[PDB]
DNA sequence: CACGTTGATTTTT
DNA sequence: ACAACAATCAACGTGA
């Protein structure tokens, strides 16, 4: 499979952001108790429940495209400093931090995902994202779970006082599905498989990560076209309506009925196609990704073309 | 009296304005019922009576006292000859015309005639067509006015060709004459137009009509329109001297902060440099307060001041010290530009000059002029007989000696005066007297302003709260609501530039904001505030905008709990609101007309929900009270205006996220108000039963009391018995029982498993009460009720999950047979009836335990419950809850219709 | 000659920074024109730099030919695109935060020390246009034009479903004399030939639109109750 | 510095362990069941005055032998910080409520595998072992830990994971008495531990709370 | 830019 | 019987 799709990929960064795009077509299965929140509630939606003329709307919880980009992202740059690509000492000439002043202007993160500094460089993100939708009601998705923190000694009570430490905090539930597109603007063949291990290497989302929100992105197929494909919302409008709100569905029925649903959206939306990848070469495309993230000479290898790209294309186009 | 009855009544003068109050005493509360429920008909013929009012006092005749009758009953008719004079009898008996004249359904053949030719039989009494004349030129006079849009549209061809020749018709020689002020700025705003009012009337103008941006007056033909250069200057005067007077007071542009006493930028404007050195006594006297821990002490110990002289000073040290450190370190700092010209003065109009060298009064490290602090200290401490009133009748000459001091040598500059220059450009672009010549605005500053905002060639930040089309200034803690030194998206990314900006124009309105709601600088954020704007439908009438004055300067602090406790009581029946206290002869004359009518929600809890409770009800309940228009939002800066904002009668931007759970809409026509109100007190009066204390409503926790109402209506049940629980009441009142279901049934109305459920619920009950029947009278246990269901729920969960539902419903009601044999007879409605055969009474039982028991197996478990043990055990609580209530709905339905 | 009536839904929150107060930033409920032309034509037609350095990367490039991120190139491409009606509307106020990356973390105080440059440390709360909403806007243009049935707007770079009419020689007609718009319009883009008479303005950046006028010039009764500014270009006042 | 804190001035840590909400490879009908409990007055009857004291109520307990697979995962220790979390492991024996009276259970360690990045969720390796016995659980802990092991290194060999080591069954009932030799040792513990104690104290001085 | 510094509000039957 | 949390998230001034 990575042998064929070479052929499609930029083979160096361009200046000029040129109308290709590969996109990454998911659902994101909540494993464990997830809390996507802002403000203190969990963070949710009226919308209209499918694409089929409905009168009918529907409360859905919203996962922000902040909420998994940063959780992608972060893992990224932590494979890098184990590759020792980039560094995490204040002494060292690889030195990249997040937000500040200290963001490189060369690794593989501050290019694909962009960074901001001010006069001194700034890129754009070309891993481009959108808020994930539940594919069913909030209602159904989400329960309210106490908490408590006693004093060591077992006891919400000490020197005969209470603790105030009670509160109820909100969760989604372990079944709840976020059909995603996530797209990469005009990428090398090694910065494809750095954002692709970004999607497939990162499991935990959301608040309390130390403590709850495993999730199982399973990938459906990805496309290769000249421009944007459709909205996370629209996806899931038509995966509702495919269902007709049956959403009490097995994982592999749900990612099957993913797969046609895609199709069918995507001969609708105008935009040319190159590839299709689903089925049974999106099961051997997987594990040929699966392959490299596995072998440590192979991906020294291409995350290190990877870096040699993107300190090229900061030294030739980029901020220096 | 409904609340717009109690307010416009205020606003009448008995001596010759009657009539219209005995309207307002009778027709209009019957009129709010019928037209109150986008534009409300009960707001247009409320306006469109007044208008009509206010041309009739321009007529040189008095129209005659019987025809103002006519006027008022015809102006409420025409919303809608034989088949129309019964629509007049039908409507006029709802409205209540009797109650105005009796006499009405003698001239209804006019009154109808007036409202909409041949007499059809019915001949007019009023003399000759002379007397119709005055009153429909009148009538289509208001009809028309009311549905203007801006005070341009009577220059605008539209509808103000019309305006004039029915005023000429009318014979007035007054001319329509308007102002508009299109860029909107909160209290700024509203002082411009009110010192316009006061100036034009002057001029015998009188004002007609008013708009969120300005007003129509009748004004003579032969006057001179006001010149640009002189509505300038006084405009220009009076908010100056409005503010200067305030901050004279001290009450605003002053701040205390750790470097001692600041003062804001505009305050150095607008106060002479010798007015603030006469004024900064009274001003310590104010902001110099804190008497717990006050600086010197601090001060004193960071000097480590030793040498046996520190002990002569802490036995003194107090408020006293600071007040005097205070004065001298903001004379310091911001009156005279060298030091030693005053620290010789002050060394010697003290006896200080021995005890402290000149050099030694100036010691600072990050602005804290702790020099200071040992001057006052030891002038407090010769003089240690004082107290605190004494030294401020000290404090005060010692200003004005300062002061005159100052200004014999000329030690203090003339300061510039940079706001009155964009201010007089402000009115220059935004304001308009018809018959000003006006220019194209210069745009390219505004985008020339912007596009430098991020480069060296930028001097000051641009605007936070607007495009920067005038000059900005960094925002100060002692100017502005909210924290100045915030990241900002219009500062340069990676710059020292931390403060933002703000126009000059925005810096005197937050400044007006302290000044005159009295609100904190630089902390009234911390408030939570809210602000709902009372919006105008296109027009009111001058008697409406007192009204609002006598509103939004007078409005009650509104507390929830007792708008709970009218609206259980009252049956639920929401006009109830119309009556209640709402407010604390008009009483606000001396006040501005509020032509953007803002009143403010504050809380001193932490969280959103705890900020939106009041502003949510406040913005759906003045529509309701008034016909006005409502926005709620967080913003200080309102929301610029369109058409399109109009489409709507309510709009509340970012209301906590319990609003769409609910599934409200958050903007709301007129139609669907009452819903709203129904739905947002029905969470209210569920919430204050459970998941509150008495004295602590814990808003905080109503985003867990929707999710819960909305995840399973049966926790509309769970919730009352949590409440009862609380109240250690042992079971609910008869008013209760059908509150919390009339609560269950709205919560449930558009979703089909909650009225599913809710069905299934009193259907479960309704079953076993056809065999079982304890009697609430004799005070029954909780558990006593739910016999049957609780042994029909224990037999579904302890049973082993591979046995069928069939096998259920038998070993099931074998046990409610068992238990049922176990009570005393008169609990046993089919065997205690000794009418029929022995066992067609066992037939009838075994029949009836067979049916109920299968809604358990079948529908309760099987259906709803997915037929899972584990999602039945979570909801065995909130089933038994709902049973429960259904339980006593069932018999207070019985014993009512069993009569 | 072609007119297109182009409705925007949200398919995520939309932000822009327009103002800002304290610890909240919110959105103007109308979608300035610039914004939206380069939403519809930036990398078709106006091109799309990656990367930014030197003072490029903080002064705008609207109209300077001497720069690549130009709207003048659609002035040659003969399109203009007008600013957007907002049709229905909501908001949400959602919170943001900067990331703890490494395993411990200090809130730092806005200008302390560690934090003396301006960048998104510690939190902030956006007021986002909503899912819940719908736009309107029309794109006037000299050639038929293969419009994206997608677009991205504002500070999150958030998905518009853009569903799109011609409208036909057969609804439409021109005319000339006094006209209110009804639509929103923007001042710097207004040529000779017409004149504003009255405005009503939403005060905005990078430029203050009207949302509501009167003019005295050409005009196109696209339906028989709204009436377009017509011969409108990017930067015309200039 | 492993657990972390969150309260007062002096910052917040993030805690190195990251742990998951474990499931039952059963269930909840196989795997609960319901006991009354009761509490009479001292004189052993359920009145003191005539008047019945009526308390009496249900609890839910889950059954002996309902197992609850999951993964424990420990980011960016020292190799005493690893002796310590897998002390805990090892050494804990009660969870529930009421401690006092209930909850022991008995953790297997079935594997350690160490890690470029995050292995499977808690659900997926339970709905994995479930398929594995068919739904069949009614087989002894011996044959259900080396049917975990298995799966786990399936589910393993299918992650996009460089795997440093990957300790298994023979391997870690080695490593497992290597350990227990550890916390049966009072000079070997104090010093490792002790160790670990100047480790997070000069993580505390370099980069933590100071 | 890099040193230094430390006061304020008014209240939710 | 009894708790519903707990903290933290500048605003300048002065000299070089």
């Amino acid at each position: 499979m990575l042998d064929s799709l070479k052929s499609q990929f930029q083979p160096s960064f361009p200046r000029l952001a040129s109308g290709h795009y590969v996109h990454f077509l998911m659902l994101r299965h909540s494993q464990s108790f997830p809390v996507f929140q802002t403000d203190g509630v969990l963070n949710t939606t009226r919308t209209q429940a499918g694409l089929l003329e409905k009168t009918d709307q529907l409360s859905r919880l919203v996962m922000f495209k902040r909420k998994q980009t940063t959780p992608e992202r972060l893992a990224g740059r932590e494979l890098l400093r184990n590759l020792g690509l980039t560094s995490a000492d204040k002494s060292a000439k690889n030195l990249c931090e997040y937000n500040g002043e200290g963001s490189c202007k060369q690794c593989p993160d501050c290019i694909l995902y962009g960074f901001a500094i001010g006069d001194s460089g700034s890129e754009r993100s070309k891993v481009y994202s959108d808020s994930a939708f539940s594919l069913g009601a909030y209602e159904q998705s989400h329960r309210s779970f106490t908490f408590n923190a006693p004093f060591e000694g077992g006891t919400m009570s000490e020197a005969g006082v209470m603790r105030s430490a009670i509160n109820e905090l909100d969760h989604i539930l372990p079944e709840v599905t976020f059909p995603t597109v996530e797209s990469l603007r005009d990428a090398t063949y090694e910065g494809f498989i750095y954002v692709l291990g970004n999607l497939l290497r990162t499991k935990r989302y959301g608040a309390q990560e130390s403590r709850t929100g495993t999730m199982k992105n399973h990938l459906v197929g990805i496309v290769f076209a000249d421009g944007e494909i459709f909205s996370n919302l629209h996806l899931t409008q038509a995966l509702y309506d495919q269902m007709g709100g049956e959403l009490n569905k097995p994982i592999s029925e749900l990612c099957e009925t993913a797969a046609t649903v895609a199709q069918d959206l995507l001969n609708k939306e105008p935009v040319r196609k190159s590839e299709l990848i689903f089925g049974a070469h999106l099961d051997t495309l997987l594990q040929e990704v699966n392959d490299i993230y596995q072998n440590d000479a192979e991906l020294t290898k291409l995350l290190g073309s990877l870096y040699q790209q993107t300190q090229d294309y900061a030294t030739e186009f980029g901020a220096l | 009296t409904t609340l717009l009855q109690t307010l416009l009544i205020r606003t009448l003068s008995e001596q010759k304005d009657y009539i219209l109050l005995e309207y307002f005493q009778t027709i209009l509360p019957a009129l709010e019922e019928h037209f109150g429920n986008d534009q409300t008909l009960a707001a247009h013929i409320l306006n469109a009576l007044l208008t009509t009012w206010n041309v009739m006092q321009e007529l040189e005749f008095p129209l005659n006292d019987i025809e103002r009758r006519l006027l008022c009953l015809g102006i409420t008719l025409h919303d809608y000859i034989q088949e129309i004079i019964n629509i007049c009898l039908e409507l006029g008996k709802r409205l209540n015309f009797d109650e105005f004249w009796a006499d009405w359904r003698d001239y209804i053949a006019e009154i109808s005639y007036l409202a909409q030719w041949s007499n059809a039989g019915y001949p007019f009494t009023i003399k000759e067509r002379k007397l119709d004349h005055p009153l429909r030129h009148l009538l289509t006079f208001g009809d028309v006015a009311v549905h203007l849009s801006s005070p341009h549209d009577l220059v605008s061809s539209t509808m103000g060709d019309r305006l004039r020749d029915l005023l000429n018709r009318l014979g007035i020689e007054k001319r329509f004459v308007y102002h508009h002020l299109r860029d909107t700025t909160g209290i700024l705003s509203n002082a411009i137009h009110n010192v316009i009012l006061r100036t034009v009337q002057k001029l015998d103008w009188k004002p007609l009509l008013f708009f969120a941006q300005g007003v129509i007056y009748f004004a003579p033909q032969d006057t001179e329109i006001p010149e640009r250069n002189e509505i300038k200057q006084i405009v220009w005067q009076g908010i100056s001297q409005e503010l200067g007077k305030k901050m004279s007071a001290g009450d605003v542009g002053f701040k205390r902060d750790g470097k001692g006493l600041k003062v804001s930028p505009q305050t150095s404007e607008l106060l002479a440099a010798a007015d603030i050195v006469r004024i900064l006594p009274q001003v310590i006297s104010v902001k110099v307060n804190n008497a717990k821990s006050p600086a010197t002490p601090k001060r004193l110990e960071k000097l480590e001041l030793g040498d046996a002289e520190r002990e002569k000073l802490y036995e003194v040290a107090d408020l006293r010290c600071d007040r005097l450190a205070e004065l001298l370190g903001l004379v310091q700092k911001e009156i005279f530009l060298l030091p030693e010209p005053f620290i010789e003065w002050v060394l010697k109009d003290l006896e200080l000059t021995s005890v402290i060298m000149p050099e030694e009064t100036q010691v600072q490290s990050g602005g804290v002029n702790y020099g200071w602090y040992r001057v006052a200290a030891h002038y407090v401490a010769n003089h240690a007989t004082w107290d605190l009133e004494e030294f401020q009748e000290f404090l005060q000459g010692f200003g004005d000696r300062l002061a005159t001091w100052a200004e014999e040598e000329g030690y203090f500059a003339e300061h510039q005066s940079p706001t009155r220059q964009i201010f007089e450009d402000y009115l220059d672009r935004y304001l308009e007297i018809q018959g000003w010549e006006s220019d194209h605005q210069a745009f390219i500053q505004e985008l020339e302003n912007y596009v430098n905002a991020k480069t060296k060639k930028s001097k000051q930040p641009i605007c936070s709260l607007s495009s920067g089309e005038f000059p900005s200034e960094d925002q100060m803690d002692s100017v502005v609501l909210f924290k100045p030194q915030q990241y900002s998206n219009k500062n340069p990314l990676g710059g020292g530039q931390i403060k933002r900006g703000i126009s000059k124009i925005w810096s005197l309105e937050m400044l007006l904001r302290q000044a005159f709601w009295s609100v904190p600088s630089g902390k009234f954020e911390d408030q939570q505030p809210i602000f709902i704007y009372l919006y105008p439908a296109y027009v009111y009438a001058p008697q409406v905008v007192e009204a609002i004055r006598e509103l939004v300067y007078g409005i009650a602090s509104v507390n929830l709990w007792d708008v709970r406790k009218h609206w259980v009581n009252n049956k639920m029946d929401l006009t109830s609101l119309k009556s209640l206290p709402w407010l604390n002869q008009l009483k606000y004359t001396k006040e501005d007309l509020p032509f953007l009518a803002t009143v403010y929600t504050t809380t001193r809890e932490k969280t959103d929900t705890d900020a939106w409770v009041k502003p949510a009800f406040l913005a759906l309940l003045l529509p309701y009270l008034l016909g006005v228009k409502a926005i709620a939002t967080r913003s200080m800066v309102p929301l610029y205006r369109s058409d399109q904002d109009f489409r709507e009668s309510i709009h509340l931007d970012g209301v906590a996220g319990f609003w769409s759970l609910l599934g409200i809409p958050t903007d709301l026509r007129v139609e669907d108000i009452t819903p709203a109100l129904n739905k947002l007190l029905a969470i209210y009066t569920l919430h204050l039963a459970a998941r509150s204390s008495p004295p602590k409503a814990r808003w905080q926790d109503l985003p867990k009391t929707v999710q819960e109402v909305m995840t399973d209506v049966l926790n509309v049940f769970a919730l009352a018995e949590q409440g009862l629980r609380r109240e250690k009441r042992d079971r609910p009142y008869e008013s209760e029982v059908t509150e919390y279901w009339q609560f269950a049934e709205l919560f449930s109305q558009g979703n089909i498993v909650m009225t599913e459920k809710l069905k299934l619920t009193k259907r479960l009950v309704e079953e076993y009460r056809r065999f079982y029947q304890v009697e609430l009278s004799k005070k029954p246990s909780t558990h006593a009720i739910l016999l049957p269901l609780s042994k029909a729920l224990e037999q579904i969960l302890s049973v082993p999950d591979d046995w069928d539902e069939e096998e259920l419903i038998l070993q099931g009601s074998g046990q409610l047979q068992a238990a049922l044999d176990r009570q005393e007879v008169y609990t046993r409605p089919i065997i205690k009836d000794k009418s029929v055969a022995y066992e067609t009474r066992q037939l009838q039982e075994l029949e009836a335990i067979q049916i109920f028991m299968t809604t358990c197996v079948r529908d309760l478990f099987g259906e709803m419950c997915k037929g899972d043990r584990a999602i039945l055990q979570e909801q065995r609580n909130r089933i038994k809850s709902g049973a429960e209530f259904a339980y006593r709905l069932l018999a207070l339905e019985a014993q009512q219709n069993q009569n | 000659t072609k007119i297109y009536r182009c409705k925007l839904t949200l398919h995520d929150n939309v932000f822009f920074a327009s103002r800002e107060m304290g610890i909240l930033y919110e959105t103007e409920k109308y979608f300035h024109n610039w914004a939206l032309s380069y939403a519809f034509f930036k990398g078709t037609i106006i091109p799309h730099p990656y990367g930014l350095v030197g003072q490029n990367a903080q002064t705008p490039a609207y109209l300077d030919r001497d720069r690549e991120q130009n709207l003048l190139h659609l002035n040659d491409s003969g399109i203009y695109v007008f600013p957007a009606q907002p049709i229905h509307w909501s908001y949400q106020i959602n919170t943001f935060k900067a990331a703890q990356s490494a395993y411990y973390g200090r809130s730092v105080q806005f200008g302390g020390k560690g934090a003396t440059k301006n960048y998104p440390i510690n939190y902030g709360r956006a007021k986002e246009l909503a899912v819940g909403s719908e736009f309107l806007t029309y794109i006037v243009s000299q050639k038929e034009l293969d419009l994206p049935v997608w677009i991205r707007l504002g500070k999150w770079s958030s998905k518009i479903r853009v569903e799109v009419e011609a409208i036909a020689p057969d609804q439409i007609k021109t005319a000339s004399g006094v006209y209110v718009c009804n639509h929103p319009l923007n001042p710097l883009d207004c040529p000779a030939n017409q004149q504003i008479l009255l405005y009503n303005r939403v005060v905005m950046p990078p430029s203050s639109l009207f949302s509501q006028s009167q003019l005295q010039g050409d005009y196109w009764q696209i339906d028989r109750n709204t009436f377009l500014p017509q011969g409108f270009h990017y930067g015309a006042t200039t």
